[PDB]
């Protein structure tokens, strides 16, 4: 057995939620299951995906009322900077669940 | 919306300029009955006259405040040929302290510089000629002495200094001009201080622009990293100048800028004749022949609409 | 024939010729003050900001607090981020 080599692990994948209608507990959750583990980059990463998807920041139709949070340098540039940081560590457990959160908040 | 509200002027003639001063609580109206009047406030909200003294033997064109950490201090150009500079003494009474006439024509326009360059002063007269006075001691505003002069080929008309206050960039001075003959000349050039050489040099020419100016203003820099013009015309121009990275050669000529128009309206249909900025650089406020105010702002995007329209009366 | 100035509070002052907004009328001009029903949330969150005394946890908690109250909600969450 060699899971002590491989950037994925079981259990996370045991305990990893995903529901749609709520994305605050499902990050919570995430991050505490992260730190039973014993992952604290991961527990980083979910807190910060906590507060990033908040429902207060939702876009407005009229571009001219707002600056989109998605301009901001915390968001859209953030999320691309973990992504390539993953994909050189090739963690597709982690892209894959940043790639399903961020991306239900479209909706 | 915004809510409107007139003031009995009681002036003989046309009034040509009025001014707020620094802290938003005074204002300044020159008119051409050869008068300056001072405007103030109360809890109310009322606004009072409390000075009227007669200037100049002319018309008076501009009157500008100066920044209160050298007191209350007004300067004026008149039709006369000549400047004055006024201070206020504990009543209140205006005295004049210094009067400029090295001009041989009409002083067009007068303006101060920004803070951190001390108390200088800029006036440009109908002949084509903008000169630069300075005090060097600022507890004496009875004393001027003459640094700088250039000669633009053309008649002035407006002026405007650069209110950045980063030490990356050097004073810039913008000179416009109303000339109306039908060559197809250049009519607005951008001065720049050369700290090696000490002395004012053309930095930049907008070819683009050919109709009469009748006002340029910057506008307020406020921490951003290049600069933001203004120019009133048969139209309304918006102007950006990004200065280029300096090169190694270390070369002791004026700083290059790339140049681009980035908003043209003419919903005036009219001659727009004064343009000006709110205090933080965001909102252009524009009033033409239309009689008509309108400001304009722009998106996240970088494009200018207008925002809302203001009628008199 | 105008004249026109803006104010630290948003007023907008505006003095035109008198033909130009209705022996000779075009001698005589008139003088408005426009007024907003401008800027206060910046006095606000300058007079209420914490910048020190206090650990780096607790003054971001406070600062983002604060601007969540007068409904700037992106500072509030760059706040939390930091």
């Amino acid at each position: 057995d060699i899971a002590c080599l491989l950037p994925v692990h079981k259990s996370l994948g045991e305990l990893y939620i995903l529901n749609v209608n709520d994305i605050q507990e499902t990050c919570q959750k995430n991050a505490a299951s992260a730190l039973l583990v014993g992952r604290k980059d991961l527990v980083q990463v979910w807190s910060l995906a906590t507060v990033a998807t908040d429902l207060c920041l939702g876009p407005k139709s009229d571009p001219d009322l707002e600056t989109p949070w998605a301009r901001h340098p915390f968001g859209r540039q953030l999320l691309e900077s973990l992504l390539a940081h993953y994909c050189r560590l090739r963690d597709v457990q982690t892209l894959a669940m940043l790639c399903s959160v961020f991306e239900a908040q479209s909706r | 919306m915004f809510v409107a509200r007139s003031i009995a002027a009681d002036h003989k003639d046309l009034i040509h300029d009025v001014s707020f001063d620094f802290h938003g609580r005074r204002m300044a109206t020159c008119s051409s009955d050869q008068s300056v009047k001072v405007w103030d406030k109360s809890e109310s909200g009322d606004w009072h006259c409390t000075a009227s003294w007669k200037t100049h033997s002319g018309s008076v064109w501009r009157v500008t405040w100066a920044h209160p950490e050298f007191g209350q201090v007004l300067a004026s150009c008149s039709f006369d040929r000549t400047a004055a500079v006024w201070e206020e003494i504990v009543q209140s009474h205006w005295v004049k302290r210094t009067t400029l006439v090295d001009s041989r024509t009409s002083v067009t326009d007068v303006k101060f510089a920004p803070k951190h360059m001390g108390l200088m002063l800029a006036t440009c007269s109908a002949d084509g000629i903008v000169r630069i006075y300075e005090a060097p001691d600022v507890m004496n505003l009875s004393q001027w002495s003459l640094q700088h002069e250039i000669s633009c080929k053309l008649s002035c008309s407006c002026i405007s200094w650069n209110p950045s206050s980063s030490r990356a960039h050097s004073p810039m001075i913008a000179v416009g001009s109303d000339d109306s003959s039908p060559n197809a000349m250049a009519k607005v050039q951008i001065f720049e201080y050369n700290e090696n050489t000490r002395k004012y040099a053309k930095a930049e020419t907008l070819m683009t622009v050919t109709d009469p100016v009748h006002d340029i203003a910057f506008a307020p820099n406020l921490g951003r990293s290049f600069h933001i013009l203004a120019i009133a015309t048969k139209d309304v121009r918006i102007f950006t100048l990004k200065p280029v990275r300096k090169e190694l050669t270390s070369s002791g000529g004026p700083t290059k800028f790339e140049i681009h128009i980035v908003a043209q309206f003419d919903n005036h249909n009219s001659q727009v004749w004064r343009v000006s900025w709110n205090i933080t650089g965001t909102v252009l406020a524009s009033s033409g022949d239309d009689g008509c105010v309108r400001l304009w702002k722009a998106n996240y995007m970088d494009n200018w609409k207008c925002t809302g329209i203001l009628k008199g009366n | 024939p105008e004249g026109l100035c803006y104010g630290l509070f948003g007023d907008l002052a505006f003095a035109a010729k008198e033909s130009l907004v209705a022996f000779a009328g075009l001698a005589s001009s008139a003088l408005s003050v426009f007024e907003t029903e401008g800027m206060r949330w910046f006095v606000d969150t300058a007079e209420r900001y914490a910048l020190a005394g206090r650990p780096l946890a607790e003054l971001c908690d406070h600062n983002a607090k604060v601007a969540r109250e007068l409904g700037r909600n992106q500072v509030a969450q760059t706040w939390t981020m930091l």
